[PDB]
């Protein structure tokens, strides 16, 4: 019985999966081909776990879930044996989005709530959470997808529509906004930063009002650039949509049970593949 | 200008693929027959390297990477490749040849260095993270040769500690303290030096150096 | 509902309530499509053809000298298929020609070839 399992996320080796469906347990499994092998279940929430997601097995064995419960819970394998660690709940309503950032940031965490708020839980020397929190977006947020570079920022999605654009400063020692973009009719349900470090950066940003605008800045300067994937409504409302490490390929979960796939060609503009 | 008709006939027709357009570029351009852009070069590189790691011929795509002109680049398809593929990359000799590209010393043990702190090395580290191995490691000889490594090397507590234990007393004694104020590991590094103060001693001096553990600090008292 | 994310090793995880997880485990459909490169040998006697020098701005390998000809391929595919007719009609043109015998001047070589 798994009939609704909303996120799973693979380890940077990719050989232990994690599921996390809506009856709150996250399973665990030892990958194989064919037979991914449940070594695990864990049960720790009070309400259906959105969102799960390893971090960088330079911080050993560490998994960050959000769930209904408004929790954020932080969990750890320790000799085979899973224990939750720490816990960021510091959100008045539930959790959807959270994301670890890149590895030379330290081991930075990316919370985003429907209390309008995205926070980023540092954890100190004591192991103990140091939590420097913004508000995001008004009726509620999302999504939140960090972004890589060598000045840094992350993106989010918004339940006005928005996609923010935010930046570190240390003036503020908060997440200062730097831009917003405005594009969709509904909820923004994720968006993506490409992992890219090619000429421009990639935004692919999925929609309810089944559409996947596309952000290509130039570089540094000159603001982004609008481009409706295809300018017609899917069949159904898109829910998830996620950039290729090698190749900039864009993968669509849409509400209509295929994933599509879209590749840029030298037009700018994207075409299917598969 | 033969780049100038193939940038044409790229964006009109797709009869010639990504790995044809791939060789023919390196070809003409390692033969002088002809002249194209650095990041005419380097797209279509990319452009094949990418489709090869799709195809899970992590080795070729890494081959393929290495005909980037970009020196950043490279840099970087080519480390975030090694270290999230390194196991599938040291298998038979032609994915020995191919570590023997020329990949980085560096590059290669680090990778490696990953792998073993995900999956639960040493000699790496050797050539923070040193104290938590300093902690898994929590005989003699191998303390020695790891001293010996620290010292071609040149964290200073441990130096002393070490030194202490090979063998100012009392500054290495707080040197250690501190260091495990900085748990299980360091638990067991104060219990050794609780245990080597007790053979030292088998009447202030050894006041000021006292100045399950606490049952046994009771019992010496 | 449906999600779906690229895999670190480039690969694509989707709702499926068919397997065991939850999750489908799906090998990207590759363009590549070219017999010969899934067969390490090529891959070997095509590190012979290359000089790989490190960068001057880095330690990372990248290639200095290229021995590679549309020539070399032609012994991996079969002298039928419209492939072959490709590399082939492309080391014609473009392959470089030698002329073993010497010749008075080079501007004769050079009509020679």
């Amino acid at each position: 019985h798994n009939e609704l399992i909303h996120d799973a996320v693979l380890d940077y080796y990719g050989k232990r999966l994690a599921t996390c469906s809506s009856d709150k347990t996250i399973k665990i499994f030892e990958v194989e081909g064919e037979t991914h092998k449940l070594i695990d279940t864990l049960t720790g929430h009070e309400g259906p776990v959105w969102r799960v997601d390893w971090a960088h097995p330079k911080f050993g064995t560490i998994l960050a879930s959000c769930s209904y419960d408004g929790k954020v819970l932080i969990w750890k394998e320790e000799n085979g044996r899973w224990s939750q660690i720490a816990v960021h709940a510091v959100h008045s309503a539930s959790v959807n989005s959270v994301q670890w950032a890149p590895h030379e940031y330290g081991p930075l965490l990316l919370v985003a709530s429907s209390d309008g708020k995205v926070s980023v839980v540092e954890f100190k020397e004591n192991g103990t959470t140091s939590p420097i929190i913004i508000d995001a977006h008004a009726i509620g947020v999302n999504s939140a997808s960090w972004a890589p570079a060598t000045s840094r920022k992350f993106v989010t999605g918004g339940a006005d529509n928005l996609v923010k654009i935010w930046k570190y400063n240390s003036d503020a020692q908060t997440y200062v906004l730097e831009s917003t973009l405005e594009g969709h009719s509904d909820w923004v349900r994720d968006v993506a930063w490409s992992p890219t470090v090619l000429l421009r950066s990639y935004l692919a940003s999925v929609s309810q009002d089944r559409t996947c605008i596309i952000w290509t800045q130039d570089n540094e300067q000159g603001p982004w650039k609008k481009t409706l994937l295809k300018e017609e409504k899917f069949p159904d409302v898109l829910w998830r949509a996620s950039w290729s490490l090698s190749g900039n390929v864009l993968a669509l979960s849409g509400g209509d049970n295929k994933v599509t796939l879209w590749k840029e060609n030298l037009e700018g503009k994207w075409e299917p593949a598969g | 200008n033969t780049e100038k008709l193939y940038k044409e006939v790229r964006q009109r027709t797709n009869a010639l693929d990504v790995q044809f357009c791939w060789y023919l570029i390196q070809t003409l351009r390692f033969n002088g027959t002809r002249v194209f852009s650095k990041e005419t070069s380097d797209e279509a590189t990319f452009a094949f390297a990418a489709q090869l790691e799709f195809a899970q011929l992590h080795g070729h795509s890494l081959f393929v990477s290495c005909f980037l002109n970009d020196d950043k680049a490279a840099e970087d398809t080519i480390k975030r490749l090694v270290m999230r593929e390194i196991t599938l990359l040291r298998a038979s000799t032609n994915d020995h040849i191919l570590n023997r590209l020329k990949i980085p010393s560096q590059l290669i043990f680090n990778a490696q260095a990953l792998k073993d702190r995900y999956e639960g090395s040493e000699v790496q580290n050797l050539l923070d993270l040193a104290e938590m191995a300093i902690v898994t490691s929590l005989v003699q000889n191998n303390e020695l040769k790891t001293l010996r490594e620290i010292l071609n090397e040149f964290v200073s507590i441990n130096v002393f500690e070490v030194y202490l234990k090979l063998v100012q007393e009392t500054i290495d004694s707080l040197i250690s303290g501190m260091k495990i104020f900085y748990v299980a590991a360091c638990c067991n590094v104060m219990s050794q030096e609780i245990v080597s103060k007790i053979l030292e001693k088998n009447k202030a001096k050894l006041l000021e150096l006292p100045l399950q553990d606490l049952m046994k600090c009771t019992y010496k008292i | 509902y449906t999600f779906a994310k690229f895999s670190t090793g480039s690969m694509l995880l989707t709702k499926d309530i068919v397997g065991k997880s939850g999750v489908s485990i799906k090998r990207l459909p590759t363009e590549l499509q070219r017999k010969f490169l899934f067969d390490d040998v090529y891959l070997d006697k095509e590190i012979e053809k290359v000089t790989i020098e490190a960068r001057k701005s880095n330690p990372y390998p990248q290639i200095s000298e290229s021995s590679l000809l549309f020539k070399d391929a032609l012994d991996y595919m079969e002298k039928t298929s419209s492939d072959y007719n490709l590399w082939k009609l492309s080391s014609i043109l473009f392959d470089p020609v030698s002329y073993p015998y010497k010749t008075d001047n080079d501007q004769v070589k050079m009509a020679l070839l």
